[PDB]
């Protein structure tokens, strides 16, 4: 404990080479630049506990990020962690335990949706297949907080397994969005608050089964000419799954954003299901929870006999004046269907009443 | 003798010194889609009508 | 380096008063006495970090 080892003078050689190296296994240090260790190894732990800085974090190679309990800030233009791909990797992406924070503290929900904000995401993934979001929590995103883009591809490989699963989303004005052609992935269990958009859905066949969505202004948004649309844009669109999910306080009660949202092309008002869309289908819906959450059918693809929108197992309960009410074209009454339902009174804008059973609700029209 | 780039035989600068550090010069940029213009308009002519 | 050179400065001393100094330092007790200032002997020893 005292070291009393005697030691001979140096002998004014010129020293060996000494070197320490390794000093990192897998991990990785704060402030230390990530690009350099993403292309070095194919799992990365961090830091338990840390304080990260990220900003336009380029990854090629598939890897795995054990956040373990890190945090990660941002400033700039930027989104964090661009994920580009190939159509040649074996391997897949892990994103786990993250606390993405934004440039924001208490977001400023008063300001309209423009090109300068459409950047502000923090997992922008290109073409990279079987990507995992797991367990992770975004909060203050002026843009979107993810944006699955995905470019042309052709011989029905639909392939593209996403999970994104038991993350927590606060203020972030658009929550999971999803570019054109990224087809067959699910996002459930993940629980929204203080959003404005839940689901800007641009690429269909997805499967949402137990999302929460609190104090939200739209839970699922599709039109014509959205923004985050990427290369390979609005075809093939909107033919998921939406089960067993919750969207209370869409228009009454704890609601704080503004209903127009100012899409690239015109304004729109915002509801708890909005749909406009001429030539996609509509998606499943059961077993879903409205409080006070609107619902806006406005065009699907009903031209040939080709699809009838159905409400089953869920609940409507909008009591005071038209909180919560569903909307529909007068073109479209005889293709919106109610069967097994519970509700309030609730007002039915253009439903006939034997369309609906049980009967509940008041039916009123708005030419 | 060469001394290399490491050499700065003084402490500031020698150019703009009595600039804000924080002050941008009169210039256009290219962030994201809109090419920002910044600028600091000093003389001023004419055009009481359309200019 | 491009050119080096080694300055010397001759003493103009007589001829006569040269060669007197002369014989006197070619004789073995006029021998010139030096010693280094520090008159030390360098012995670096390792400590290791901590």
């Amino acid at each position: 404990v005292e070291e009393l080892y005697v030691i001979n003078p140096i002998n004014q050689w010129p020293a060996p080479g000494s070197f320490s190296s390794q000093k990192p296994p897998g991990t990785l240090l704060p402030g230390e630049d990530p690009e350099a260790v993403f292309k070095q190894y194919h799992v990365v732990y961090l830091v338990p506990g840390a304080q990260y800085h990220w900003k336009n974090i380029l990854i090629e190679k598939p890897v795995w990020i054990y956040g373990n309990g890190a945090t990660v800030r941002t400033s700039g233009t930027g989104p964090i962690l661009r994920i580009v791909g190939n159509r040649t990797e074996k391997r897949d992406v892990r994103i786990q335990d993250i606390s993405f924070f934004g440039e924001d503290c208490t977001p400023n929900r008063m300001e309209p949706m423009s090109e300068k904000l459409v950047y502000q995401m923090a997992i922008w993934v290109t073409d990279m297949k079987r990507v995992t979001i797991k367990g992770c929590n975004f909060t203050n995103f002026a843009g979107a907080a993810v944006f699955f883009e995905e470019t042309a591809y052709n011989g029905f490989f639909w392939s593209m397994q996403h999970l994104i699963t038991e993350c927590r989303f606060t203020g972030c004005r658009i929550g999971i969005a999803n570019g054109g052609r990224s087809e067959y992935s699910t996002a459930s269990f993940n629980n929204f608050f203080d959003c404005q958009i839940c689901f800007n859905v641009v690429g269909g066949n997805w499967n949402r089964c137990g999302n929460i969505a609190a104090n939200c202004r739209c839970v699922y948004l599709h039109t014509t000419n959205m923004w985050y649309e990427g290369a390979g844009g609005n075809f093939n669109a909107a033919h998921g799954s939406f089960t067993g999910n919750t969207m209370n306080h869409c228009d009454y009660g704890g609601n704080l954003w503004p209903t127009a949202f100012q899409l690239p092309d015109r304004e729109i008002q915002l509801a708890g299901f909005y749909f406009d869309n001429a030539r996609a289908r509509c998606p499943t819906w059961t077993g879903n929870t409205q409080y006070y959450g609107d619902m806006k059918i406005l065009n699907f693809n009903q031209a040939n006999d080709a699809a009838i929108f159905v409400i089953d197992g869920c609940a409507l309960y909008g009591q005071p004046g038209d909180t919560g009410s569903i909307e529909t074209t007068a073109a479209l009454t005889d293709k919106v269907f109610i069967q097994g339902c519970q509700g309030n009174k609730v007002t039915l804008f253009n439903i006939k009443a034997a369309n609906v059973v049980p009967a509940i609700g008041t039916i009123k029209q708005k030419p | 003798l060469d001394r290399g780039p490491s050499f700065k035989p003084y402490g500031g600068t020698a150019y703009n010194p009595l600039a804000p550090k924080s002050a941008p010069i009169n210039s256009a940029f290219t962030v994201g889609n809109d090419t920002h213009f910044v600028a600091q308009l000093p003389q001023t002519y004419a055009a009481g009508g359309t200019g | 380096y491009t050119q080096i050179n080694l300055y010397v400065s001759f003493f103009p001393m007589n001829y006569d008063t040269q060669s007197e100094l002369e014989l006197m330092l070619r004789n073995a007790t006029n021998d010139q006495n030096f010693s280094d200032y520090l008159g030390a002997v360098n012995n670096l020893y390792q400590i290791p970090a901590g």
